[PDB]
């Protein structure tokens, strides 16, 4: 029960992790597009790629902080 | 960098200039031809035309209609049809217009003139748009 | 195929009456030559 | 003790003849053997070289090594069974300072408070917020270093579960083989899919972060 | 003084004439005319040129022909694709429009 | 054709070195083995034409 | 039960972070390809973007609030 | 029972949100890719906007007002 | 378990409302890109809109009323 | 145990209309923004549409058949 | 315990048809948006329909292969 | 308790198959989007297709061996 | 309660994987929709589709490491 629950608990709040994992293949796959779309890579478009891939990761840091606290 | 081409029957503004960018009242609506855009045909819409050129400048201008035509090649080309620097475009005009053209919309009554009238004051809309 | 190729209309037909719709905007100074320079000394026959 | 002991000493030698026998093709001879294995760094001086410098040169073969060591260490995690459970783990916490530390020597050695002002001072982190470099410090090093041994140890997984299931479809049915043909002739792709991916997918990952810190270098 | 030349089975083969363009300049605005009325007919592509005086230069001037085609459909096939962008719209519009562009121009030279 | 029989060797000491393997996680394991040769010697054949005359080019 | 089903129950909680993280990749990845066809980066565009981010993490923030309450 | 699985109750009706908190991305992303294509940004659009972010936030004035009467 | 069990099978009937959320961005937000092509606003496509939000806020309804069920 | 997991087993087979909720939202939105480019309303875009929403709820109707079983 | 694990795993695995049911509302959307381009409506785009909503049901028939051999 | 808690991990772990079954559609979709642009049909976007479909199974194939690894 | 929560924790660590997949789908669906607007595919674009396929993996080997955890 003490023991039980928090090994329990630590695997629902890894369920937290499939939001910054599709969020990070569509930050992503606008970049691809976009660079289809041509041809600032370089620079404001391929630069603002990883201001999304860290607003998206932040939740899911947020949640490996949750599971770890479970977990130790 | 990107050559534009702007001209209207009555002027040649640009010529293939290296320009970094044209923002454009296409039919599209714009699309922004970026040095690094696509070659890509397109029909002009009436709006307004902002000429990035890479020169620190970003020119103004109604284009009324024509095509666009962005090429393979470096070259875009604004052949505008009307092609006005904002510059040269009335305000005044616009206005009196516009309500006047609207009015006409009130009294349209075939598609085409709808049409028409709505164009005209949409024209006068786009030219609103600056004006 | 909307309001300026309507059903119908020209891209041109429109596309006349918009930069037409341009040159009665602007300024009259202008204008002078507008029509001037959008004659229509076009005079149509089949034949 | 010689089980461990043979196979660090192994991973090395195999890694250290290409990292002679390309630096002595350099005048013989070439004969079939020379040439031969000098298409080893011609594939890496090709292949590789196409991504870096980049960098530049000065950092770019410094890469080279462990992209070719990281593989070479995988491929010997590849044909041995069973290896990728236990040494193949104990080679990925193994390589795991080695991934931690490959941020250090310029990274993190250089500037630990903010290795991002190597790696990434306006992206990933919000330059305007002190705190989301911090965070993004881990979703950009702490977390892609855990996620860099999980990165191997995923091809390292998929391709255990190749062998694992693997197994686990002929343990079902010993038959000699026989309908466990069917299913481990699909288990067996999964060898190309799982592990051959994800292990070329693991180097891009140093490519990757390497390309990140050696792009902003 | 293309209906003059022209009767030579082609007073039938007219689909219309235009007239009186100098004496008095040819513009745009007449050149959208031309256009214009030109599209609708069943008349459109059936190849055939723009035959016009191109001027070259004071002391000459060349005559041209033009492969006229306004056929949406092959300007499907091809690098129409590739300078993207394209539809039997905009195509027409433009195809349209370079048929005025042209046709003015032309008829300027 | 030394190069292919050391690594066939190294495969071998490291199946040896373990706990226990299933005639099973072996079979698959070398049945993905087994499939790569097919390709490989098809592209093998290729393989040397650009790295011999790179060489000589360079 | 009374504080067994409080660990494992937070844990659930941190599922609703899912949420604010892969639409933290559709509130970034709609920009990166708005601004692709251009121009108005600063303001207009990216000013959108950050009151919209505020809409998708505003659904973390307090789902994060009803995982707290029921661990502290 | 009774008052034990009222706490993993209303933990599995927090992430519920998740459908809001991406749905939210979705529709302020879809306003961010549409004011780029231009210019009826002032009323029309983002006037829209409006009816889908309460039209959004709807299933989440429904959904945290399931996980609140579990609670109290 | 008669009393206990009812309530963990309300909480997660909830989650089945995560569909009509982002269902209602998705529907709502395609037309929010639909007027941005013009101009069917309050014609066409805003009308079949209100015909797409109510073919997802059903599979909410089918959904809440499994909630409603295991409440009373 | 028995007469109780049921009764958390329809909440979790409730969870499988967050498709069929978020299914026809995908569909019914490009359905909204393939009808602004016209002009295919009647006879084959939502017609279409009808066979758009028949294989998206067909999901749900076996996933409402699931937690009636787990009831009835 | 063991009668009443089978009925709350049954529902866990009809969960994994909000996958199948979405994947399906993104197929048929985007052959929705798909013959709005046109014109090749029979054969290509809409004879490739079937053939992608074939691999994205074929993870909701083996999901409910897993529910309901944990009910027989 | 050791011989129940196989039952309801190994069905949690088949809601892993969510983005096995979405991805599959999203994937297609896509390649339905990209082949209505037009034309290298055989092969270079439909043969990257298979290219996407593989690295869209290989994280459902994942999960569900840790599904089958809880089950037997 | 130490045996059986550890079969209940890697159970739900395994619903990480629904984003990995699906949005393997959304980058791969972008490069293969990108590809078609030309003519970038054997460079540039389709090199950033293996640095979009591995970003979207990173968080499927990250939460596959929590399952092989909580069972090993």
């Amino acid at each position: 029960i003490d023991t039980a629950a928090k090994f329990i608990g630590a695997g629902a709040a890894t369920v937290g992790v499939a939001g910054s994992g599709a969020g990070i293949g569509t930050v992503f796959g606008s970049l691809i597009i976009g660079y289809a779309r041509n041809p600032s890579l370089k620079q404001q478009l391929f630069s603002y790629a990883i201001l999304g891939f860290a607003l998206s990761e932040a939740m899911g840091l947020f949640c490996l902080m949750v599971a770890f606290l479970i977990l130790f | 960098q990107m050559s534009f081409t702007f001209a209207s029957p009555t002027q040649v503004f640009f010529n293939s200039a290296n320009v970094r960018q044209v923002d454009v009242p296409t039919q599209t609506g714009a699309f922004g031809i970026l040095a690094a855009h696509v070659p890509t045909l397109q029909v002009l819409r009436p709006g307004l035309v902002v000429v990035h050129a890479e020169d620190g400048t970003t020119s103004k201008y109604f284009v009324s209609s024509g095509s666009v035509t962005v090429n393979a090649d470096s070259s875009v080309q604004l052949l505008a049809e009307e092609a006005v620097t904002l510059d040269m475009l009335d305000l005044g005009a616009a206005k009196a217009n516009l309500e006047k053209a609207q009015s006409e919309l009130l009294g349209a009554a075939d598609e085409a003139t709808r049409a028409e009238i709505q164009i005209r004051i949409e024209a006068n809309e786009a030219l609103v748009k600056a004006l | 195929v909307a309001y300026w190729r309507q059903a119908g209309l020209s891209y041109i037909r429109y596309s006349q009456i918009c930069a037409k719709a341009v040159r009665d905007a602007l300024k009259t100074e202008f204008k002078a030559n507008a029509m001037k320079t959008s004659g229509s000394t076009i005079k149509i026959v089949k034949v | 003790i010689t089980p461990v002991i043979l196979g660090l000493p192994l991973v090395t030698l195999i890694v250290l003849f290409p990292s002679l026998l390309f630096p002595t093709s350099n005048r013989l001879v070439s004969n079939r053997f020379v040439t031969l294995q000098q298409w080893m760094l011609q594939l890496v001086s090709k292949q590789m070289m196409s991504i870096h410098n980049s960098k530049g040169q000065t950092w770019t073969l410094m890469l080279m090594s462990l992209i070719l060591f990281i593989g070479s260490t995988n491929l010997l995690g590849l044909l041995p069974h069973s290896f990728t459970p236990t040494t193949q783990l104990s080679m990925n916490l193994g390589m795991a300072i080695p991934l931690w530390a490959g941020a250090v020597i310029t990274g993190f050695r250089n500037k630990t408070k903010a290795s991002l002002a190597h790696f990434l001072p306006q992206g990933t982190p919000t330059p305007l917020i002190p705190m989301l470099v911090i965070i993004e410090t881990i979703s950009l090093f702490i977390q892609p270093m855990a996620l860099a041994v999980r990165l191997t140890a995923n091809i390292t997984a998929g391709h255990l579960l190749i062998h694992l299931i693997g197994g686990a479809t002929l343990a079902l049915m010993s038959i000699s083989t026989t309908t466990a043909l069917i299913t481990f002739t699909i288990l067996i792709l999964l060898t190309i899919l799982e592990f051959a991916v994800a292990m070329i997918q693991a180097y891009v990952f140093t490519l990757l972060v390497s390309l990140y810190l050696h792009d902003n270098t | 003084k293309i209906r003059s030349i022209l009767h030579r089975t082609h007073s039938d083969q007219f689909l219309v004439t235009f007239k009186e363009v100098g004496r008095r300049p040819p513009t745009f605005g007449d050149a959208s005319v031309i256009a214009l009325e030109l599209l609708n007919s069943g008349y459109e592509f059936d190849e055939g040129s723009i035959i016009f005086n191109r001027f070259r230069s004071v002391i000459s001037y060349k005559t041209e022909e033009k492969p006229i085609f306004s056929l949406d459909t092959i300007s499907s096939a091809e690098s129409m694709s590739i300078y993207d962008d394209i539809d039997a719209d905009v195509l027409r519009n433009y195809q349209e429009y370079s048929l005025a562009n042209i046709i003015y121009y032309s008829l300027k030279e | 054709p030394y190069v292919l029989g050391t690594g066939l060797i190294l495969y071998l000491l490291s199946k040896e070195i373990y706990v226990i393997t299933p005639e099973t996680f072996s079979a698959i394991s070398t049945i993905g083995f087994l499939v790569y040769i097919v390709k490989k010697y098809g592209a093998s054949v290729g393989e040397f034409a650009d790295k011999l005359n790179e060489q000589k080019i360079a």
